[PDB]
């Protein structure tokens, strides 16, 4: 928090009004107080997402969202340029209040478990039309593209008529009346070129699908009769849309979804010219201000408009076929997005540990919201949140999306559900068999074994699990009310199995599989990773090596690797104002401190990356490099003036190996180490590193008091990949010193146990809370805007990790 | 050194006197952001009288310079606080106190 | 169907007499499921059946159960055990004694008409000996 | 320091209105976006 000048400055309070503007182009954030300005900004921020409006608050409030337009009449009035923000909502939906990222929510039934919501990119809005530029129309299709091209002008002015539309000097749509419908000559010729090369254009993207067209027969061309078209189609000028008419033609199913993609690359052609020209996207129209309800990406386009421009493209795909031109569909080119992993991306649910049962005959219901993909069964209680539900031994579940049973991989099973169907597990341990019941009906393998799984070794114990896919929601019901189960009675009951929560009396506690990642110790028995802990010699400060256990073989993981030290060197809370053997007056007085990275011969020091983080670090990206790093500029002055300051933060602090590597070495494997230093002063703020010795350019500034962990992100590609070097340099004092207090002047590196190496784990399991704050959501009125009020208190004990400030 | 900072306004024209009991909300904090003290957590709002001498320095600087109805921040300085000795247990040597001091009521 | 699985189980004729037929027929009991005990339709009907049975009898008529299965283990007579059971009244398990019999209670209440079945003690001799004596003799079967 | 913490503190969430805004290269989204929050009630203290 950084205290910023305004006007009467207060904390905020009824009857405020906050105005936030946001402009991309520099970038900055800037915000008003009941008009006044507020003298600070937010600048340089990253750009690598889509931003939105956001307000967050504990209990004990209301307040009103306002959007502009129709959606709340704004106090004061936007500064020059800035739209509105209403305009901002998408064609496909209407503008209302979410939640961010809610694993449930609430239901006429009871609490829906929510899995992870699909979110659109800034690339999303970026349309990429296959270029047909590069493509030449073959000879027999420049026959056809002038004369079909002329047709289609004629299908336009035809449905035009159906659109009421009559000859214009100026098109209004109040006017009814259209200068556009002109014959292909009558056209202007700029005007009807366009139209041509249009249809010139769509052969092309034929030809860019890799469809292939001959024209086959002649006779064809003679069947078709073009409708004659009555005056009143005529419009007042009186020009008659005269369209080929072709009833015979009739378009094969791979041609349908051929007609698709090409409407979808004619919308995507037709934004990027719209662009270049300066258009952008507003949901309200604005022709001066170049602002077009249409101009977005095709996928994001509405269904209406969607299907419009499929039945011209179809229209034009039929009158193509029925010159008799034979367009064979291209092979369907294979393409998976695999944009994430699927046990991280799909959030596991489970009961507490305490919760499992090594006896008994037990019973619970999952019901399916949505037909998606999810997962429900019976899970040992160290199941682990990265992997997916069944894919190892320690869960047996079924999905019934695609109708299986996982365990140990996966197997046909049962048939898959449908909307509200609700699934009963039933898991028996005197017998040690699990069984589903699909609204109360044993599901059945193709064997016909009425078992899923058999010759259950009990071992400690099984629980609840459940697993959602992005975009899904399941309505879990352990059984506490036994009157609210569907399906005991039909199945269950009379076998003797007792819902899982029969007795309980406070609901069932759960755990989900939180995907913030976080730093954690490298396991013992790690199989690609492992950390040996060297001595330090005479010659040499105590280590921390790496090494990758699998290297060169078969099986082994290579992926992006993320490593910090255990423990943080904090800053000073005040900042100063303004032989090769250590002086002993300067090595107890210094304030600098020293710790180096050897990158061993044959890993990359283009891979290599190495510096500090903060405590606030939870980028787990296998595409790492600086640009990634989060950084954002904090700046403050005064109203007539005269920037008071301006404070970087981040939470990376790193060089790369590549800015050390030499021209001439770089594109060659050395067979050299690499040792970079990284040295930073606690009393004046300041950070700096050498490579081999040489100081680097990079340096870097941090705030007093903050916490700063040593770190090193690498990609393997050697059996040995780093070294953590606890040690020092001339006159400036080793890492231990700045750890631990009982250290402080003892000038020995050493490497205590609590120093370790921590490694970047995507996901990890998180506790629910029983608990969950009432938020109402509403639309005061059309003047108003939107209301969002919360009032009932809501607290919990905190459990606070001082090294991690987590 | 005490710097006081309107979190709330106040009415801007009562202002305690000396001899006169003051009625507060506090929370404290240390500089570096850990909370040591609080009276809501105790749900009873601290008297003091200015001029016993019964508060630290800092506090009745501020207070004097608060207004009824008043809520602030006051940024004390160790010598202006406990000080080098510190309060042993709860606050360390030589430690800037933040507190978040909201003035009811004149009594 | 419990009577006939009874003859089933009593008559080792019988049972030649299926697995003869069921193996001459080439017939598949799975095929309708959809040689063995379990595939055999006489044993798979009142498997079936069986949850329809166990509904008509209530959770404290389930204390009655075991003690007929154990005169039936004796090998009493059907009328025997009816009166056995008849002279063993006040044997009906206790609702507070136990919790689980609470929320069974609470089901079969719930469920409309179970309350008004079995008022008359009679009736309740008589269902918790056809239960009792057609889940003695499926022990017997699924017994080696 | 060494020992682990432990306070009361408030639950708190977020709510957005489902409006989107990025900046990318060729992007058709305007660049520069403004909106307002009118404060109704406020309680300051409703806990500790
Ligand atoms: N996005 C588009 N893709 C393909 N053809 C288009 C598109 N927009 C308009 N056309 C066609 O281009 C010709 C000229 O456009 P139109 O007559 O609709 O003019 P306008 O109403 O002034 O502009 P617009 O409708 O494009 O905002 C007409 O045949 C129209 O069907």
């Amino acid at each position: 928090a950084r205290p910023v000048t305004s006007p009467g400055q207060h904390l905020l309070a009824p009857e405020d009004v906050v105005s936030c503007c946001l402009d991309l182009s520099v970038p900055s954030i800037s915000f008003r107080i009941n008009g006044c300005p507020v003298q600070g900004v937010f600048e340089s921020f990253n750009l690598d997402g889509l931003f939105f409006p956001v307000v967050s608050f504990s209990a004990g409030i209301k307040v009103r969202f306002l959007l502009g337009g129709r959606h709340g009449e704004f106090k004061f009035l936007p500064p020059p340029g800035y739209a509105p923000c209403h305009e901002a909502v998408l064609p496909r939906e209407r503008l209302h209040l979410q939640p961010i990222k809610e694993y449930r929510r609430e239901g006429p039934r009871g609490p829906h478990l929510v899995g992870p919501s699909r979110c659109l990119s800034h690339l999303d809005f970026v349309p990429c039309p296959v270029d047909t530029i590069q493509i030449v129309l073959p000879p027999h299709l420049e026959r056809i593209r002038e004369k079909l091209a002329e047709n289609i002008h004629e299908l336009w002015a035809l449905t035009r008529i159906e659109q009421g539309w009559t000859y214009g000097p100026v098109r209004d749509d109040n006017k009814r009346l259209h200068p556009c419908l002109v014959n292909f000559h009558s056209l202007p010729e700029p005007e009807r070129n366009y139209n041509l090369q249009m249809s010139g254009e769509t052969l092309k993207t034929l030809l860019a699908l890799g469809c292939h067209v001959g024209m086959a027969d002649e006779k064809a061309e003679d069947n078709l009769k073009k409708t004659k078209l009555p005056k009143t189609y005529m419009m007042s000028n009186g020009y008659k849309p005269a369209p080929l008419d072709l009833s015979h033609v009739r378009l094969t199913p791979a041609q349908t979804t051929l007609v698709d993609r090409l409407a979808e690359n004619g919308h995507n052609v037709w934004a990027r010219d719209r662009v270049a020209q300066g258009w952008s996207y507003s949901a309200v129209q604005d022709i001066p201000a170049r602002r077009n309800p249409r101009l977005v990406p095709y996928r994001l386009l509405d269904e209406a408009t969607k299907r419009s421009n499929r039945d011209s493209l179809c229209q034009a795909v039929r009158t193509l076929l029925g010159y008799g031109y034979n367009i064979e569909p291209p092979d369907q080119e294979p393409s998976q997005v695999d944009s994430q992993s699927r046990g991280d991306r799909a959030r596991i649910f489970r009961a507490e540990k305490s919760y499992a049962v090594q006896s008994g005959r037990w019973y619970f219901e999952f019901e399916a919201v949505t037909t998606g993909e999810m997962r429900v069964g019976w899970a040992r209680p160290e199941l682990r949140p990265d992997v997916e539900l069944g894919a190892d031994d320690l869960a047996y579940v079924f999905n019934g999306h695609r109708g299986q049973r996982w365990h140990l991989g996966s197997e046909p099973f049962g048939r898959p559900w449908q909307s509200g169907d609700v699934v009963g597990c039933m898991i028996d341990l005197t017998e040690n068999t699990i069984i589903f019941t699909l609204n109360g009906e044993v599901l059945m393998s193709d064997s016909g074994s009425e078992t899923a799984f058999r010759d259950i070794e009990i071992g400690d114990g099984f629980l609840p699990v459940c697993s959602l896919g992005p975009g899904q929601v399941g309505h879990l019901n352990l059984g506490q009310d036994v009157s609210s189960l569907r399906f005991f009675a039909i199945c269950g009951l009379q076998e003797g199995f007792e819902p899982f929560a029969i007795n309980m009396q406070r609901p069932v506690t759960t755990w989900f599989s939180k995907s913030l990642p976080q730093f954690e110790p490298v396991p013992l028995e790690h199989p690609h990773y492992e950390v040996a802990r060297m001595d330090g010699t005479v010659d040499t400060p105590p280590c921390l090596r790496l090494t990758h256990r699998t290297w060169g073989s078969q099986n082994s993981l290579v992926e992006m690797l993320f490593l910090r030290l255990s423990l943080p060197v904090q800053f000073h809370q005040h900042f100063r104002c303004t032989d090769n053997r250590d002086d002993p007056e300067i090595i107890l007085n210094t304030t600098t401190y020293y710790y180096s990275v050897r990158v061993f011969a044959g890993q990359e020091p283009s891979c290599v990356w190495v510096g500090w983080v903060t405590p606030d670090y939870h980028q787990h990206d296998m595409s790492f490099d600086l640009s990634k790093v989060r950084a954002v500029t904090v700046t403050m002055g005064d109203e007539q003036g005269n920037v008071h300051s301006s404070l970087k933060c981040s939470n990376c602090y790193m060089v790369w190996g590549g800015d050390f590597v030499s021209p001439g070495q770089q594109g060659r494997i050395s067979h050299t180490d690499l040792v970079i230093g990284c040295l930073v002063d606690l009393a004046t703020g300041l950070m700096t590193f050498t490579a081999n010795g040489k100081e680097s350019n990079t340096f870097f500034q941090v705030e007093p008091n903050t916490k700063l962990f040593p770190a090193v992100f690498v990609l393997p590609t050697h059996q040995n990949v780093v070294q953590f070097e606890l040690g020092k340099q001339k006159n400036i004092m080793p890492l231990s010193a700045a750890m631990f207090l009982s250290e402080r002047k003892n000038p020995a590196p050493q490497c205590p146990p609590r120093l370790e190496v921590q490694m970047l784990m995507p996901v990890s399991w998180s506790r629910m809370p029983n608990h969950f704050l009432q938020v109402d959501t509403r639309r005061a009125g059309e003047r108003l805007g939107w209301a969002v009020q919360c009032q009932e208190p809501l607290m919990m004990m905190a459990l606070h990790i001082p090294e991690e400030n987590r | 050194g005490v710097q006081v900072e309107t979190i709330s306004p106040g009415d801007g024209r009562t202002f305690p006197k000396r001899g006169q009991t003051c009625v507060v909300h506090y929370t404290g904090m240390l500089e570096d952001g850990k909370k040591f003290d609080s009276s809501r957590d105790r749900n009873k709002p601290f008297k003091f009288t200015l001029g016993k001498q019964e508060v630290i320095r800092g506090w009745e600087e501020g207070v004097a310079q608060m207004s009824v109805g008043q809520r602030a921040k006051l940024i004390i300085s160790s010598d202006y606080a406990y000080g080098a000795t510190g309060h042993p247990g709860i606050i360390p040597p030589h430690a800037t106190l933040v507190f978040d001091v909201e003035l009811l009521k004149l009594e | 169907v419990g009577e006939i699985f009874i003859y089933w189980s009593k008559s080792h004729n019988f049972k030649r007499e299926e697995q003869n037929f069921v193996v001459q027929n080439e017939i598949n009991n799975m095929s309708f499921l959809t040689y063995s005990v379990q595939t055999s339709l006489i044993v798979a009907t009142l498997k079936k059946m069986l949850p329809i049975g166990l509904n008509m009898c209530a959770p404290t008529d389930q204390d009655l159960i075991v003690l007929a299965k154990a005169r039936y283990a004796l090998k009493d007579t059907d009328e025997e055990v009816r009166e056995f059971l008849q002279n063993n009244l006040n044997l009906q398990g206790k609702v507070e004694g136990s919790p689980s019999l609470r929320w069974q209670m609470a089901l079969y209440r719930g469920v409309p008409g179970r309350e008004e079945d079995a008022d008359d003690p009679e009736k309740i001799v008589r269902r918790v000996q056809e239960v009792s004596a057609v889940l003695y003799h499926l022990d017997q079967t699924e017994h080696p | 320091e060494l020992l682990l913490q432990t306070n009361l503190i408030n639950y708190v969430t977020s709510i957005r209105p489902n409006i989107f805004v990025g900046r990318a290269e060729g992007s058709t989204q305007y660049g520069k976006w403004y909106f307002e929050v009118m404060v109704d009630e406020v309680a300051p203290f409703l806990t500790a």
